[PDB]
């Protein structure tokens, strides 16, 4: 379980206790007990052996955080070095935002499947987060072309800010 | 399927073909056997009462209006035999009728799997190779100088040779090579 | 020249080795901004000559 | 002589049909859909030396391909408006006028279940062997369009036009195919038109807001 | 009887009587049995349309 | 069931009926295969050749 | 990049210095190893493009084309081995030299970072294809096919040269990355419209439109199997690659200047699929199918959507593989019967079972089958086109229906039915050509298994 | 007419070498070409190349982008920041033209 | 109560009037056609079951059909006003029609987006 | 009895191609598959850790699978 | 399993069976080499009906031209044998 509930929330399961009002045996319970004893125990033993071997030959890998280079806004046009660094960090942030959108979509699908018949009521916050992140994504990356760039994103943001400022005049 | 059609169908042939087709469509209409026998006897009576005319134009007009009646009230879904055109299982085993010259392309291992059969096959190939020249000579000697030549073929005239162009219908695949 | 005969089998491997050498020479040819980018620009380490060779 | 190939083809059809049945996203649904179509083509044209069998397989491909056009229209619309292709976001798009996707899904279901307009491939397509006719075109393959519609029933319930045209289409095809089955002589043709009539009945049941009864009739039939 | 010089490039190619291969005699054995056509016979211009895998023009009861 | 049993006993009866267009329509599948499978491939293939390729 | 180019350059001395009984073996083995070496620039961990040199560069778009070229060279050698068996050794080595030079020039073309060098290698690739088609073609019309191919390409490419020198005189560099960074918007004048047309029409000739496309079926019919392979699997994609490269400096006016070519592509893919339906020649059918698929690619690149570019790249690689496979199968039948008439060999599934299996898999790749990169590319092109305008789905649906029809018509009319039993000279199979079909089809399966490689620039 | 060689018939290649593999007329060169094509084309380039492509890590920063997106979503959720701010660039460092 | 043929579902040989009003000229023509068919059949059968044959049979009729369909059309094409009009309409009418379809649709979409009456509900990747 | 010789095409060359193709594919892939299984069972699958004390890791030290780290260390 | 093969003796016996059940001819006079018109006293309609009965007996259709060529039970038997590939 590398994943954490902070980024992939899951409500605690509330399963009811059995109430076997009938006298018949339960083939589901018998098959689950036999399935555990026959399949789950050897698989658990194999995985424990594998994990013991991994703990013997344990190694590590890291994350490689990048630091913020100067952006496209604060250096002169025609300077290909600053433009290159700003373009690379913008493409990096673009890919990160793609995966943020993927995380929100996974969260929404998990909410819908977990709630089932009550998805129209108790998935309100998941749908609200999905709508807000969709609106922000549409504000920053939507109309950019197949040659999307930091310069094009900046031009779109400046046009949107100009329209909002003009609307705020009246 | 085994006799090639002539240039034209005679009047007797056209009447017989119409008679057979009418009986088949009559059976397809009246499925039941006793009812079919009754109406087939009626149809035979009609053909018998128009049988003797001694007027070719009257007979041809009778045939024409009989074909008109047949096309007017034929069965839209007549009975077709299996292994007959238009019916089920017509060209069903054509995918299994292998044309027998692939045994030349068989590997020596596969030929070694069936030694006696391939010895007999080699004997057949030798017979064909020896007979081909006399087949061609007989076909050239067949008296067709100009004009009327039909699709029929002659038999082996002299003693000891084979009918011309025999191979493609003697060594044809079996009708169910399964 | 002890093997001889089919000597031509070293032609493409020789071309591959020479191509790798030419790529190394081009890497040595560029050599600018060794640690001068705004992205990495790290310290040179107590025992390290250059960041990449 | 090709009984092993026949059994392998039946197994491949079953695999594609279960992929189509149990698929969660529309892309995997499409994988099962078209795999079912291709294995149908092969099993109808089992006796490949028969020209009539080849024609039957080709026309089954044609009608199912028009159904695929409808399926692709629905899939593309859902990709553009709900960026998941997954049934959960499809559920989350239940109240935003799904006329174009539901019409595409209806065209796809017409193609697969052989409703009126795209029907004659189902009776024509059993010049293949009888177990092929049974398994493919009587129990599993022809169900697929109705299964698609009962999968998209929560969108279907909010569109009255789609429900009405499903009811009309199903009633028309069940009446027409029963009429065709009345004066028929080949047993396979009679049961094929009977199958088409029952598929039209399931389409009628989907025209009402009862998808579960349609699925019950799927298993029963 | 060639085509009537009605534009497109039919040359001296004959106008065959425009009937599909379904209407050929099916009991007669043909050199091209799937095509229902003998060797050396003139091919129709639209043989692709008129093969038994495609458009039929055979007479119907209705 | 009763109507079809009565009609089948009428087929047992020894007389030829006159063929009706309803029965021909039913046994020729509503003429949908004949009409559509002869007019749509013919128009499509003829248009495809006689315009797209050779024109 | 030099570690790939130089072994391919040393392939030529290997070809001319090998013994005549070991030439094919040596060149095929070392070209396979060169493809294996060319697999090394798929190591793309960062989003940064691999700029090896001041003149050579890599890309998520250029990399699949380079790998496809390096993979296709041994396949061309295998395909062309049999039909050169009764030939002079000097002629055989010259043919192998033509194929190797094609591979070298195409790798340099895809890896070139300068548009003028791209143009130079573009015409450098124009030369040996002409030599192959004319010198080793079979029929009389190979000379006409070579003339059509050469001068369609040249009349396309001359305004491209004028436009490239204009851009170099305007911005000073004509380097792809500098242009991509300091690209400048165009003020929407008639001179800019003519500049757009000049820089587009070369690539719009090279991958076929509905107009200028008449050179492609002639060249494909008259070419040998290696020429058909290299044409239909690399050169149309070379035109598409050029369009994707050069479209970046034409930002504001493509959105109206791309209108006639989108319509031309959609209606032309319909018409060429119709020709495939009523086509009597197998190589002509495969050529017009290539026209239809490249029309899809043209429409996607013109509408300039990230989905469109990704689908264009996927359709490029998938169509290259499946068109080469179809050409090889047709060439196997043509080497059996010495005629390309489609209706003449009919019941080949009887005598050639696994060749019929390869035929079936090739046609299932030819139509869009959902576990395939063919359907991946076609489906994402359809999605982008429907986003561009909702009414394109009608043309897309008609094209898909006719595509399925001509593919299954091919299978039924050349494999199924009663066997033409008069054809005695149907040799069973060559392990070489069965291997050729397998080497075409297995990469399709692997790229279906992992389609992240075939995804291009945009995602 | 001119002095031309006629059209040669194509020989049955399996008539003399029933183990023909498609490559060359004499059996030894044929079988060695078959082995070279299979070994260099299936063994060392369709398997080792497949393994190399399979074990290329973090292909175009996909896994890195997953981890970074998880980290950023967790940070912005536990610190109450608006996850995925609408504007990419900060409005204070953008100068708009007047009026 | 009469069968009316057409180009599809043609007239039967049992219903055409020419079958019943026969002439000796038509009989002689039928005999001559049978003779041509028999000569071609004999030539094909000799070539077919000749044992020395090592290849297929070339079929010059099929070769003529392919050549007439492929490489003869432009040598025997003559421009007429009828085919000029047909080529113009078939090569331009669909293009102009789909031009106006896509142009009107995209202009309406662009106008709706600019006036804000069209909303992209969840369209993030286009 | 009454067994008849069914005529079949030469399937020997087809079976030979399939046998040879499976032979070469197995001949390299089965050692590769065994090596993959042994590597995954016994070693590797690096565990994610934070950056300590301002240490500057090697580039291959940012990759997870041991084969990926080996290729990145020895070739890139 | 199913469909037992048919031999020359079985074909001859079934053809003779149908012709003996014709009830128009053969008062213990029929042989295998008796012509339908020369020494059985039939006509073309009777021969067509005989061919129809043979087709219904053996479950397959004799084409019209071969059928009108057939005129004796011996050559009916030979035609069934040639169509069914008897004496393998
Ligand atoms: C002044 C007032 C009166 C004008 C008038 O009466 O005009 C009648 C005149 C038609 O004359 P006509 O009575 O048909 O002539 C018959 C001949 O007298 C007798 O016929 P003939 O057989 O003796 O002649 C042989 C053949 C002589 O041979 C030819 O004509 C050769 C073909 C010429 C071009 C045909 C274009 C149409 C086909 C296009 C195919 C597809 C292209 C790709 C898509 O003639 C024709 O084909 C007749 C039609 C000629 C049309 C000429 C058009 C010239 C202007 C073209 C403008 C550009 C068009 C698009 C180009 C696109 C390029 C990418 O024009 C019109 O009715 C409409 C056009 C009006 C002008 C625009
Ligand atoms: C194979 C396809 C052939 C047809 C399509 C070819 C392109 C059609 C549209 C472009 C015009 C013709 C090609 C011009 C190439 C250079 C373009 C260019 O640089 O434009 C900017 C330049 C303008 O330069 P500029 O943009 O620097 O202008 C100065 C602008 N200010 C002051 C604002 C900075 O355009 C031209 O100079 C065009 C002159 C063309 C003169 C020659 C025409 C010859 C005939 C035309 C067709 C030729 C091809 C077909 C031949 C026949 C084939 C059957
Ligand atoms: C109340 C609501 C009512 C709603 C009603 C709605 C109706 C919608 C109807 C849509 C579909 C109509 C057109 C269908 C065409 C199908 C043609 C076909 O499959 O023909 C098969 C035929 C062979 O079959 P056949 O001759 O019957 O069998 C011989 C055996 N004895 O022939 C062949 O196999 C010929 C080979 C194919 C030839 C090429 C065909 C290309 C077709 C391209 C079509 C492009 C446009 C498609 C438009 C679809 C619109 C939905
Ligand atoms: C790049 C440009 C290419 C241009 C053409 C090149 C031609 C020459 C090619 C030379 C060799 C290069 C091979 C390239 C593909 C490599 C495939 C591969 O191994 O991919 C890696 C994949 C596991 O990687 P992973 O990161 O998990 O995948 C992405 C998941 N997010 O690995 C796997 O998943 C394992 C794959 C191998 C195991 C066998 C798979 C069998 C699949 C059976 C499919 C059956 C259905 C097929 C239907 C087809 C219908 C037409
Ligand atoms: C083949 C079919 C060709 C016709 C297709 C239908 C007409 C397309 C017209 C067109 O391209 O319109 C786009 C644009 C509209 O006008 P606008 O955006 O205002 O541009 C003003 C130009 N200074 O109009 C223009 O930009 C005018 C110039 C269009 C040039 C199109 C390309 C040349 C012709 C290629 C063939
Ligand atoms: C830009 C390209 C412009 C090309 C202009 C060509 C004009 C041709 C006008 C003409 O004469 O059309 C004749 C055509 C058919 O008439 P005709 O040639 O007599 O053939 C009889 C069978 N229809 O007439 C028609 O087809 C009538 C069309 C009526 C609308
Ligand atoms: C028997 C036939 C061959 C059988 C081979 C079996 C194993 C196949 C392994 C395939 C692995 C995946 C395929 C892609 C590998 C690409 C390797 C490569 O070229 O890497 C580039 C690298 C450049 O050098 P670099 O690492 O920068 O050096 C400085 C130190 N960091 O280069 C290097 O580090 C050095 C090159 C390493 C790989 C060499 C491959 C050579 C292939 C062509 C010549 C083959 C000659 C015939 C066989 C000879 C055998 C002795
Ligand atoms: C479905 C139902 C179809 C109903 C079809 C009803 C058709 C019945 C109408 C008739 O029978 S009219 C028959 C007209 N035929 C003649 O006049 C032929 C007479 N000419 C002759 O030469 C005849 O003697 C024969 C019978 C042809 C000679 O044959 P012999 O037996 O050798």
């Amino acid at each position: 379980d590398s994943w954490d509930k902070d980024v992939y929330p899951e409500p605690p399961s509330r399963t009811p206790a059995p109430s076997p009002q009938t006298s018949l045996p339960n083939p589901i319970t018998y098959l689950t007990k036999a399935y555990d004893l026959v399949v789950d125990w050897p698989v658990t033993l194999v995985r424990e052996f594998i994990e013991r071997q991994h703990a013997k030959n344990r190694t590590y890998y890291y994350h490689r955080q990048y630091r913020r280079v100067p952006d496209i806004t604060e250096c002169k046009e025609g300077d290909v070095l600053c433009i290159y660094e700003a373009e690379m960090q913008w493409r990096r942030d673009f890919k990160v935002d793609q995966e943020i959108m993927n995380i929100i979509q996974e969260r929404l699908k998990a909410c819908q499947q977990r709630e089932g018949e009550n998805y129209q009521q108790n998935c309100a916050k998941e749908l609200e987060q999905f709508t807000k992140v969709t609106k922000a994504y549409q504000d920053r990356y939507l109309d950019l072309g197949a040659y999307y760039s930091a310069r094009k994103c900046l031009a779109k943001q400046k046009q949107r800010m100009l329209e909002e400022r003009k609307a705020a005049r009246q | 399927a085994f006799c090639a059609p002539p240039a034209y169908l005679t009047h007797q042939q056209k009447v017989l073909r119409l008679y057979k087709r009418a009986l088949r469509h009559l059976e397809s209409w009246c499925i039941h056997r006793d009812k079919y026998r009754y109406f087939a006897c009626l149809m035979r009576a009609r053909f018998e009462e128009h049988k003797n005319e001694k007027d070719m134009m009257r007979a041809t007009q009778l045939l024409r209006e009989a074909e008109e009646e047949f096309w007017q009230n034929q069965h839209p879904q007549p009975y077709i035999f299996p292994d007959s055109p238009g019916g089920t299982s017509f060209e069903r085993y054509e995918c299994y009728k292998v044309p027998e010259w692939c045994l030349d392309y068989w590997h020596p291992s596969e030929k070694a799997m069936y030694p006696d059969y391939f010895s007999k096959r080699e004997q057949w190939k030798k017979l064909r190779m020896e007979s081909w020249d006399r087949e061609v000579k007989q076909l050239q000697e067949e008296t067709s100088p100009d004009g009327i030549m039909t699709e029929a073929l002659p038999p082996a005239r002299r003693e000891g040779d084979l009918p011309p162009l025999w191979w493609h219908i003697v060594t044809r695949p079996r009708e169910r090579p399964t | 020249q002890l093997l001889r005969e089919h000597w031509v089998h070293i032609l493409v491997p020789a071309g591959f080795v020479f191509g790798c050498y030419l790529d190394r020479k081009d890497d040595e040819k560029l050599t600018a901004f060794r640690n001068k980018s705004m992205l990495f620009q790290r310290e040179l380490r107590p025992n390290e000559e250059v960041t990449w060779k | 002589p090709n009984i092993n190939r026949f059994i392998k083809y039946l197994t491949l059809f079953l695999i594609t049909m279960l992929i189509l049945t149990s698929a969660n996203n529309m892309f995997q649904l499409f994988i099962g859909w078209e795999g079912v179509g291709i294995m149908s083509f092969l099993l109808i044209g089992w006796w490949y030396g028969r020209t009539d069998a080849n024609t039957a397989a080709l026309q089954a491909i044609l009608y199912n391909r028009i159904g695929d056009i409808g399926f692709i229209l629905a899939m593309v619309w859902f990709s553009l408006n709900m960026n998941s292709w997954e049934l959960q976001q499809i559920m989350f798009s239940n109240n935003n006028d799904n006329l174009i996707p539901l019409m595409g899904l209806l065209i796809a279901a017409t193609g697969k279940s052989a409703q009126f307009g795209l029907h004659p491939w189902l009776p024509s397509a059993m010049e293949g062997p009888t177990p092929v006719s049974a398994l493919l075109h009587s129990s599993t393959m022809v169900v697929a369009g109705i299964f698609l519609l009962v999968r998209f029933h929560p969108l279907t319930t909010n569109n009255n036009f789609i429900l009405t045209t499903m009811l009309c289409l199903g009633a028309l095809t069940t009446l027409f195919t029963a009429i065709c089955a009345l004066t028929q002589n080949d047993i396979k043709k009679i049961i094929a038109f009977s199958t088409s009539s029952q598929l039209g009945l399931m389409m009628v049941t989907l025209g009402m807001n009862q998808p579960h009864l349609a699925f019950l009739h799927i298993c029963t039939h | 009887e060639p085509y009537p010089d009605d534009g497109m490039g039919y040359g001296d190619y004959p106008m065959l009587p425009n009937r599909s291969q379904h209407e050929r005699d099916p009991w007669y054995q043909w050199d091209h049995s799937e095509l229902r056509m003998n060797w050396g016979e003139p091919i129709h211009w639209d043989l692709d349309m008129y093969i038994r895998n495609r458009v039929d023009t055979s007479p119907t009861p209705v | 069931f009763l109507i079809a049993l009565e009609l089948n006993n009428l087929t047992m009866k020894l007389s030829m009926n006159k063929a009706n267009p309803y029965s021909s329509f039913s046994t020729l599948l509503g003429f949908f295969p004949s009409i559509i499978h002869r007019i749509t491939p013919m128009k499509s293939l003829n248009l495809s050749l006689k315009t797209s390729l050779t024109l | 990049m030099l570690k790939i180019i130089l072994p391919s350059l040393m392939l030529l001395p290997l070809t001319w210095l090998s013994s005549p009984k070991k030439t094919w073996t040596n060149v095929t083995s070392y070209s396979f190893l060169i493809s294996l070496t060319s697999l090394t620039l798929l190591w793309q961990t960062d989003e940064n493009y691999k700029n090896f040199s001041n003149m050579f560069s890599s890309d998520p778009l250029s990399t699949p084309l380079i790998i496809l070229t390096a993979w296709l060279l041994p396949l061309m050698l295998m395909a062309s081995q049999n039909h050169l068996k009764k030939d002079n050794n000097v002629l055989q080595k010259l043919y192998i030299s033509m194929l190797i030079s094609l591979q070298i020039l195409l790798i340099m073309t895809f890896s070139a970072t300068e548009l003028i060098m791209f143009y130079i290698l573009f015409e450098a690739t124009l030369i040996p294809t002409l030599i192959i088609i004319t010198r080793w073609g079979n029929q009389t019309e190979r000379l006409n096919a070579g003339i059509y191919f050469l001068f369609y390409t040249l009349i396309g490419s001359i305004p491209l040269l004028i436009a490239l020198i204009l851009i170099q005189n305007h911005v000073g560099t004509l380097n792809l990355m500098i242009l991509s960074f300091t690209t400048h918007t165009l003020d929407a004048s008639w001179s800019n419209n003519l500049l757009w047309l000049a820089c587009m029409m070369a690539f719009l000739i090279k991958m076929p439109l509905y107009g200028v496309h008449l050179w492609l079926p002639k060249a494909h019919v008259e070419a040998p199997i290696a020429g058909s392979m290299i044409l239909a699997a690399i050169l149309l994609k070379l035109g598409s690659y050029g369009m994707i490269r050069i479209s970046i400096i034409l930002d504001p006016l493509t959105k109206y200047m791309a209108y006639p070519f989108i319509l031309l592509s959609l209606w032309g893919m319909i018409m060429t699929s119709s020709i495939c339906l009523r086509q009597t020649d197998l190589k002509s059918l495969i050529a017009y199918s290539s026209v239809s698929h490249m029309a899809l690619v043209i429409a996607s690149i013109m509408i300039q959507t990230p989905w469109s570019f990704m689908g264009a790249t996927m359709l490029m690689i998938a169509h290259g593989l499946t068109s080469s496979l179809l050409f090889c199968l047709a060439n196997s039948n043509y080497e059996r019967i010495h005629s390309r008439t489609m209706i003449m060999a009919r019941g080949l599934q009887m005598v050639f079972p696994l060749m019929a299996t390869w035929w079936l898999m090739a046609s299932l790749a030819n139509l869009a089958l959902p576990p395939s990169i063919n359907l991946m590319g076609e489906l994402f092109i359809t999605m982008s086109l429907f986003s561009w305008s909702n009414f394109t789905i009608i043309l897309m649906g008609i094209n898909i229906i006719i595509t399925g029809m001509y593919s299954m018509y091919m299978i039924i009319t050349t494999q199924r039915g009663k066997l033409t039993n008069h054809m005695i000279n149907l040799q069973p199979s060559h392990t070489r050509e069965l291997t050729l079909m397998a080497l075409h089809m297995i990469p399709l399966i692997l790229l279906t298994t992992s389609p992240k490689l075939i995804t291009g620039l945009t995602m | 007419q001119w002095q031309e060689d006629p059209e040669p018939e194509d020989e049955n290649v399996y008539a003399k070498n029933p183990d023909f593999h498609g490559y060359d007329s004499d059996p030894v060169v044929d079988v060695w070409n078959m082995r070279a094509v299979f070994f260099f084309g299936f063994s060392i380039v369709l398997v080792f190349g497949t393994t190399f492509v399979a074990y290329v890590p973090d292909y175009r920063m996909q896994e890195w982008a997953r981890r970074e997106a998880e980290r950023l979503v967790k940070y912005r959720e536990v610190n109450g920041l608006p996850i995925m701010e609408s504007n990419y660039f900060d409005p204070s460092k953008i100068q708009l033209p007047e009026d | 109560s009469k069968y009316k043929p057409a180009p599809l579902a043609t007239l039967p040989s049992t219903l055409d009037p020419a079958e019943y009003d026969v002439s000796p000229e038509t009989r002689r023509a039928q005999v001559e056609r049978l003779s041509i068919r028999a000569r071609l059949k004999r030539e094909y059968l000799l070539q077919y079951n000749d044992p020395k044959r090592v290849s297929h049979i070339e079929d010059p009729a099929l070769i003529r059909w392919t050549y007439a369909r492929s490489a003869n059309i432009y040598p025997n094409f003559r421009p007429t006003p009828k085919n000029s009009l047909l080529g113009a309409v078939a090569g331009f009418g669909p293009l102009i029609f789909w031009y106006y379809v896509f142009k009107t649709d995209r202009d309406r979409k662009e106008r709706l987006i600019q006036e804000g009456k069209l909303d992209r509900k969840f369209n993030i990747s286009y | 009895g009454k067994r008849l010789f069914v005529v079949k095409p030469s399937l020997y060359y087809d079976a030979r191609f399939l046998r040879l193709m499976k032979f070469y594919l197995m001949l390299t892939g089965i050692p590769v598959i065994i090596g993959i299984t042994l590597v995954n069972i016994f070693i590797g699958e690096a565990e994610l850790a934070e950056i300590p004390e301002g240490y500057i890791p090697e580039h291959w030290e940012y990759y997870k699978h041991p084969i990926s780290r080996w290729i990145a260390r020895n070739f890139y | 399993s199913d469909a037992p093969p048919l031999t020359l003796d079985g074909i001859k016996d079934r053809v003779l069976y149908v012709l003996k059940l014709y009830d128009k001819i053969d008062p213990e006079k029929l042989s295998v080499n008796s012509h339908f018109m020369k020494d059985l006293g039939l006509d073309s309609l009777d021969q067509v009906e005989i061919i129809m009965a043979m087709e219904d007996e053996f479950g397959f259709e004799i084409p019209d031209i071969d059928a009108e060529k057939l005129m004796c039970p011996q050559e009916i038997v030979d035609y069934i044998a040639d169509k069914k590939d008897v004496y393998e």
